[PDB]
């Protein structure tokens, strides 16, 4: 069986902010919050992923206040807290879930200082997390059908001849959002779950389920809540339409992040 | 290269358009300014229809015969136009990909 | 007879190359062992000899044909057949030396090179690094003919080593990485030849370490960062499997889940 390590790491999420023990106070019950990612050895942003499914900062446990949607997440002594309230699973699609409650770690607002909570899982941007020491999103070109490049043009998105154009650069944030490099307040967005809905660029404000994406091992870019993938409509770039569409795997649904 | 065929009937009729290819690698679609009507991916498995014609038109393909179809049921005077076949492919161009058209077939309803 | 997958450079397309690489992966591993959505090749421990290898038959415009043999446990080329002669890289140990005796049994001439099939020795024998050996349909065509004529006296050793470097990247590495496969599809799509950029080189160099970091990660988070390179020289670190899911398609087996 493989060794299970215990790496110390930051947890980056909504709008690229870091999971933070507020004001560096480790009193039992002090809230966990979003905060700009530090670049030092401060303990309140460095988390040990322990073998017992515990996530620890300065020796104390990331702990949910309860098992109902909307209760806050605190720091608490690992031995004193209810054991089930200290246990978490980090899923490969960016979800951090509390197994006992089946509720998911969330930042229901995007501002610095937002109190973290547990919410019902809807695979929204507000519930996307990444354990990493990288505090900057990865900027990349996204190549797709016929080797053409995903291109941002204000609200509209389409695929067009690649040319090393800031309109063709994309910031992959730790919360699962895909942001145009020129304006990181905005997000690749599907306004809804319906098949053939046109994907566009809108504000990352709502941090919705339509704004969260995962690059799958099969080359598709998946919207987790709907289960639909990005698709160059009719496999015709001239339509200038990128849509949500059920998975069929043909070349108009294959993408590659060329970093 | 692509050539159309099968292009008059009253409102509410039926007509099937064919599209004979010379050379499966190609996504294929129908157009009718030119406007998108229907499209299908190379292997099939993805069919995408324009909103106007959805629920009335059926695009199909058959890559062992190298022919593309467009079934047109419940036609209206709104469908009267020149119907072109179109294909998109992987090669090099100013687009960055290949676009081969047809010569067009007239339909009048 | 071991499973055979065929590819021809004659009229090769993006699609035909994709079908080929997909087919190779389907015969390299069953796909039932998946760690953090990334397939794992079979464990060498427990793998019977009659399932140890797969065959990749390459042909070109001149209808020269050559058959590479791939170890399914690491997707790497261990040797090749051309006509009624077969050649093999110097095996690392005695068991791999025994295992290749089960390849191309019908062939009347069998030879083991004094050199192994690692890039470092192939590069010095070719007189050039991967960073300058162009890849694409054309180079694959020429690599096929050079491999074919090595039985004849017509292929010098550097050209042979260069042909190995071409086939290994375009077949084995593309099987290991969707990223490298997409790089090859870029060359085929535009009928261009191009040396691989540093991102490809570092991915190839890190494949073993990446497999270990992923399989021994704590829920995807690595114990130590792995340093990769962008397409320009720029270096960055990876701490989590999430960015590698669309990058790596196969891992060498390291340990049990
Ligand atoms: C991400 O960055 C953080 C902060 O730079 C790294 O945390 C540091 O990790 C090292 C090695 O894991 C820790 O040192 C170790 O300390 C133990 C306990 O004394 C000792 O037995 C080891 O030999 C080693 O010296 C260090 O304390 C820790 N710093 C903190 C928590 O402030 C972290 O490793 C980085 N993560 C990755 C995956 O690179
Ligand atoms: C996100 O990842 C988790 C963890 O891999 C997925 O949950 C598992 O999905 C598999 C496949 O359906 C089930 O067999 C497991 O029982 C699920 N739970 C666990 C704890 O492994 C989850 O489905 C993923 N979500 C999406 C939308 O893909
Ligand atoms: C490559 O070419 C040979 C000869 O034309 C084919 O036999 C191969 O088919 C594969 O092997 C046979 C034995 C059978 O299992 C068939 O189902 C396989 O597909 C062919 N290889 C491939 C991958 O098509
Ligand atoms: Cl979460
Ligand atoms: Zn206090
Ligand atoms: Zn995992
Ligand atoms: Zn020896
Ligand atoms: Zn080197």
């Amino acid at each position: 069986v493989c060794m299970d390590p215990e790496p110390i790491v930051r947890i980056v999420g909504r709008n690229g902010l870091c999971v933070d023990v507020r004001d560096g106070r480790f009193h039992n019950g002090n809230a966990i919050q979003l905060w700009p990612c530090k670049s030092n050895t401060d303990a309140n942003q460095l988390w040990t992923l322990k073998r017992d499914n515990t996530i620890r900062s300065n020796g104390k446990c990331l702990t949910t206040y309860g098992y109902s949607p909307g209760v806050y997440v605190m720091i608490y002594d690992c031995n004193t807290a209810a054991t089930d309230a200290t246990r978490w699973q980090i899923w490969d699609n960016g979800t951090i879930i509390n197994p006992r409650s089946s509720l998911v770690l969330a930042a229901t607002s995007g501002n610095s200082g937002t109190t973290l909570t547990v919410q019902t899982n809807i695979y929204a941007v507000s519930q996307g997390w990444l354990p990493t020491n990288n505090t900057q999103p990865f900027v990349t070109t996204i190549v797709g059908l016929y080797g053409l490049c995903l291109q941002a043009n204000s609200g509209q998105v389409w695929i067009e001849d690649c040319s090393s154009k800031a309109e063709q650069q994309w910031a992959l944030y730790a919360d699962g959002s895909i942001r145009p490099q020129q304006n990181r307040d905005n997000c690749l967005t599907s306004d809804s779950n319906i098949r053939e809905t046109v994907v566009k660029i809108l504000s990352c404000g709502p941090a919705s389920s339509g704004q969260r994406w995962m690059f799958k091992n099969d080359g598709t870019i998946l919207n987790l809540y709907s289960g639909l993938v990005l698709d160059v409509r009719a496999s015709d770039p001239s339509l200038k339409q990128i849509i949500l569409y059920p998975l069929h795997g043909d070349p108009n649904q294959i993408w590659l992040p060329l970093f | 290269q692509l050539a159309e065929s099968g292009g008059l009937v009253q409102a509410g009729g039926s007509l099937r358009l064919s599209c004979a290819a010379s050379g499966s690698d190609y996504a294929m679609g129908w157009f009718r300014e030119r406007d998108f009507v229907a499209g299908i991916t190379s292997s099939g498995g993805g069919t995408y229809y324009a909103d106007s014609v959805k629920g009335r038109f059926t695009i199909t393909r058959d890559n062992y015969k190298n022919t593309l179809y467009l079934q047109m049921d419940s036609l209206k005077p709104e469908d009267t136009a020149v119907y072109y076949c179109k294909g998109t492919a992987d090669g090099s161009s100013s687009l960055g990909y290949l676009e081969v058209w047809g010569q067009g077939t007239l339909v009048t309803v | 007879q071991y499973p055979i997958i065929n590819f021809t450079t004659a009229g090769a397309t993006v699609q035909s190359y994709t079908n080929f690489i997909r087919a190779v992966r389907g015969r390299l591993t069953t796909g039932a062992d998946v760690r953090h959505e990334i397939p794992v090749l079979p464990n060498r421990v427990g793998l019977p000899i009659n399932q140890r290898f797969i065959l990749v038959e390459l042909s070109n415009h001149a209808e020269l044909s050559v058959t590479l043999a791939l170890d399914v446990t690491n997707a790497y080329v261990v040797g090749y057949r051309a006509g009624n002669s077969a050649y093999f890289f110097h095996p690392d140990n005695q068991e791999d030396a025994e295992a290749i005796t089960h390849l191309f049994t019908d062939v009347q001439n069998r030879y083991t090179f004094a050199f192994g099939g690692n890039y470092d020795r192939l590069e010095q024998l070719a007189g050039n690094l991967r960073e300058n050996i162009e890849l694409g349909n054309g180079p694959l065509e020429e690599a096929i003919s050079a491999l074919y004529y090595y039985s004849t006296g017509g292929t010098q050793l550097p050209t042979l080593a260069r042909s190995f470097i071409i086939c290994i990247q375009m077949i084995s590495e593309a099987a290991r990485f969707q990223y490298i496969e997409g790089e090859m599809r870029t060359r085929i799509r535009y009928n261009r030849r191009s040396a691989p950029d540093p991102s490809v080189i570092t991915l190839e160099n890190s494949w073993g370490r990446l497999s270990t970091a992923i399989q021994e990660s704590n829920q995807g988070a690595f114990a130590s960062p792995i340093q990769l390179q962008r397409r320009n020289g720029s270096k960055f670190s990876v701490y989590d499997v999430s960015i590698l899911i669309p990058i790596i398609a196969l891992m060498v087996y390291r340990c049990a889940p």
